């Protein structure tokens, strides 16, 4: 399969540096010009830089010129973006993308999943993970809702999966709300047969990379009245 | 004024296109050769120089070359340096076909998904 | 920069509708225009390149046309999974520029929410805070009114709502409302209730619990 696995993101002080990384597999990387695209929160797509197949040519958006450097390692099949002198305005999701055809940078058939960059003088905070326990107060006939509250973390994002990716059907992971505390909170919920509560195990797997938080929390029935 | 200005505009416009097409014609030649030989192509300063008057029917030193539409087009590209490589031309502005960026200096021949082939396509699309 | 002006910035359509997104370039770009789809919290996907060449694997209900300065993306028979934001992108020259994007939403019939409530975890209470979550599942339209009451006393400035993106199969939304109290407040009162008001309900639905039976 064609894959572009991104990394090197996270939280950084204003003025700080990051090195975004994108590991390519499933195609002859050295024959494809590549781009970096950024997307600020609630905004559209902005081209950041272009690099030729061999890496012997690069172009930059005027706003990052001099302070961002694009580079690539064709033996290791890695694309890089070195980012210095970061500003709040740089806070965004970054995508690497490969040209469809390769010889130049034109239009892009494969895009890596976004790398989160937050530029802020605030500290990292890992989330608490609390269970949203199934009771009859969250049973509607044959259906039970249960979940995980992922509370009091910074910055974005957390990723939530259920039973290690086994359970995707019925899952709603809500967008995070910025609490007044300045920290984020979200819930992930799922609806399941209310007859499964007895027999079947429900475990949410919460990952907050900036804080190195990796929780796996059993969510267990709790009969309320 | 209006009819004659238009007439002059179009005549100039046509000369520009005719020049650009002639350049792309020379570039397309180089590519087609590499494809025919099953070989790679060099489009950098180790490839041909496109600011050669003889490529356009002018002898070296001919003073009219400097007044040619070809020279006009070529010397006004931001990549112009006295010489001009295929890559310089293709990534140079302003011209009517826009710019190609993310171009490499070299495209090797490869049996599968021939780089030179992918280069040929994108240039082909620009020269149309 | 060649500026790409996209219009409209959003619209609602029914399934089966024909829908047209416009992209205007600040100068001629010949045919060097592409279209992308972006489903929420996903990378973009290429739909169309060269103005009207359809990308392998894309349904033919997507078509592109235009020349020079005006470009169109048409979805000839809109489907539930076409809920996305769509961007044009020119590649005539660098810098490569993208349209502002058009957010496509989907009108459907009214669907009422199922309403679930969750008391705060023992574990959380130990830490001095108490969050009460009210979940509204699979409803349409988005507009809903969730009101918290404590010992039958209306709350205010006390809670926050979050809403999912529209489902890809049934085009409904879900919503969380989270009431946050100190352990001190929480333990004063007994009856915690969320009252949901929605077009698909005839009278409001109230889910509630008694603190000390948890
Ligand atoms: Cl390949
Ligand atoms: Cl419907």
């Amino acid at each position: 399969q064609v894959q572009l696995l991104g990394s090197g993101g996270g939280l950084v002080q204003p003025g700080g540096s990051l090195r975004l990384s994108c590991a390519a597999s499933g195609f002859t990387f050295r024959n494809y010009a590549m781009i970096w695209v950024r997307q600020a929160p609630g905004k559209g797509l902005d081209w950041v830089s272009t690099i030729s197949g061999t890496g012997d040519s690069s172009d930059y958006a005027d706003s990052v010129r001099g302070r961002f450097t694009v580079s690539r390692d064709n033996s290791k099949n890695t694309l890089y973006l070195e980012m210095n002198s970061l500003r709040a305005e740089d806070t965004a999701v970054f995508y690497c993308a490969k040209d469809s055809r390769g010889a130049a940078a034109e239009f892009f058939d494969y895009w890596g999943q976004g790398i989160f960059v937050t530029v802020s003088s605030a500290s990292t905070k890992g989330p608490s993970v609390f269970p949203l326990a199934p009771s009859s107060k969250s049973t509607s006939g044959g259906t039970a809702a249960l979940g995980c509250l992922v509370k009091d973390y910074f910055p974005e994002p957390v990723t939530v999966s259920w039973n290690s990716g086994a359970l995707t059907s019925g899952v709603h992971t809500f967008p995070a709300v910025l609490q007044s505390s300045g920290l984020y909170s979200l819930s992930s919920v799922v609806t399941v047969p209310s007859s499964s509560l007895g027999t079947q195990t429900y475990i949410c797997n919460v990952n907050h990379k900036p804080s190195n938080t990796k929780v796996d929390k059993r969510v267990e029935p709790k009969s309320c009245d | 004024r209006n009819l004659n200005a238009a007439r002059e505009l179009f005549l100039d416009e046509l000369k520009a296109l005719t020049a650009e097409l002639k350049v792309y014609s020379v570039i397309q030649s180089q590519i087609n050769a590499a494809l025919s030989a099953k070989q790679g192509i060099r489009i950098d300063a180790g490839g041909i120089d496109l600011v050669d008057p003889t490529l356009y029917g002018y002898a070296v030193g001919d003073p009219r070359w400097k007044d040619s539409p070809e020279y006009a087009l070529l010397s006004n590209l931001d990549t112009f340096s006295g010489k001009l490589s295929i890559k310089d031309f293709l990534s140079g502005s302003p011209k009517q076909s826009g710019e190609l960026k993310g171009l490499s200096d070299e495209y090797p021949f490869e049996k599968d998904n021939n780089p030179v082939g992918n280069f040929a396509t994108t240039v082909s699309d620009r020269s149309r | 920069a060649i500026r790409m002006t996209q219009s409209p910035s959003s619209f609602s359509a029914s399934i089966g509708d024909r829908v047209t997104i416009t992209c205007r370039a600040s100068q001629g770009i010949s045919s060097y225009l592409a279209w992308y789809q972006q489903k929420p919290g996903k990378a973009p996907n290429l739909l169309i390149y060269a103005t009207s060449s359809l990308q392998s694997g894309v349904p033919s209900r997507f078509s592109g046309s235009g020349s020079g300065t005006d470009f169109t993306l048409t979805i000839t028979s809109l489907q539930s999974e076409d809920f996305a934001t769509y961007y044009c992108q020119q590649y005539y020259s660098h810098p490569l520029t993208f349209g502002g994007g058009t957010k496509v939403e989907i009108k459907r019939t009214v669907a009422a929410p199922s309403v679930f409530i969750f008391p705060p975890s023992d574990e959380q209470l130990k830490s001095g805070t108490a969050s009460v979550v009210c979940l509204l599942n699979n409803f349409y339209p988005r507009e809903a009114k969730v009101q918290w009451k404590v010992d039958n006393a209306l709350q205010s400035g006390n809670s926050q709502e979050s809403v999912t993106e529209q489902d890809s199969k049934d085009s409904t939304y879900s919503l969380s409302s989270t009431l946050t109290l100190s352990k001190a407040d929480y333990e004063k009162h007994k009856v915690y209730a969320c009252e949901v008001t929605h077009q698909g309900l005839s009278s409001p639905v109230t889910k509630s619990f008694n603190r000390g039976e948890c």
